[PDB]
């Protein structure tokens, strides 16, 4: 799945692993870390969510107390508009025959969180569904791909 | 000796035009399909 992103969104920010390079982990500084936190962990880009036996008003009160001072400039208010990521009809094949079983991922470009088509794509994905050799349903599973599998 | 003289060369014209067109088109389609291999890069990355 890392390789999938690395080639699907090749040449963009989405092509990077969440954990990062070995060199980066090696050489990241306290300044670099503190910079990330100050640059990204900012109030408008954060959501304090809660769920349980919690009074909402009591929640926003304790939140009002510990989630702190107002930003001064307009820069610190505005939420950044990320540069777009380019999809690439491409492949990456990392071959290792000593590896017991092979893994294959194939994907096309999606619509994004906003698009209402994401609902239909989930309905479609539900049709094909999923399987692993412990699915007790076996040959009688409704999913055609699972039945053929 | 060859009454087909006129039609033969008339065909030769049609042939050469068609052949020129088709050879070019098929060359693109070949290059298009082979573009996957022609541009392909590979690396050797062991757990060295
Ligand atoms: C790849 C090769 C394609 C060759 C196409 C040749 C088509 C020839 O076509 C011929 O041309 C003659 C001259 O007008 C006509 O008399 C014939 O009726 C016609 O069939």
């Amino acid at each position: 799945f890392d390789y999938l992103h690395a080639t699907a969104f090749q040449g963009t920010a989405l092509a990077r692993t969440v954990e990062g390079t070995t060199e980066n982990i090696k050489h990241l500084t306290r300044a670099d870390l503190a910079s990330y936190i100050d640059t990204h962990f900012k109030a408008p880009r954060m959501v304090l969510a809660a769920a349980g036996g919690i009074s909402h008003k009591e929640l926003v009160d304790a939140a009002r107390q510990h989630f702190s001072g107002v930003s001064f400039t307009y820069k610190e208010d505005a939420v950044p508009i990320l540069p777009r990521c380019r999809f690439t009809g491409s492949e990456i094949r990392a071959r290792d025959d000593a590896l017991p079983v092979a893994h294959v991922a194939l994907a096309v470009e999606g619509p994004g969180w906003a698009d209402p088509d994401n609902v239909v794509l989930h309905v479609a994905n539900a049709i094909i569904g999923r399987y692993d050799r412990t699915f007790g349903g076996g040959k009688h599973l409704s999913s055609r791909l699972a039945a053929l599998a | 000796a060859e009454p087909e003289h006129d039609q033969r060369k008339r065909m030769g014209l049609k042939m050469l035009l068609i052949s020129a067109l088709l050879t070019s088109l098929l060359y693109y389609m070949k290059r298009h399909k082979w573009s996957v291999l022609k541009s392909r890069k590979m690396a050797y990355r062991p757990p060295k």
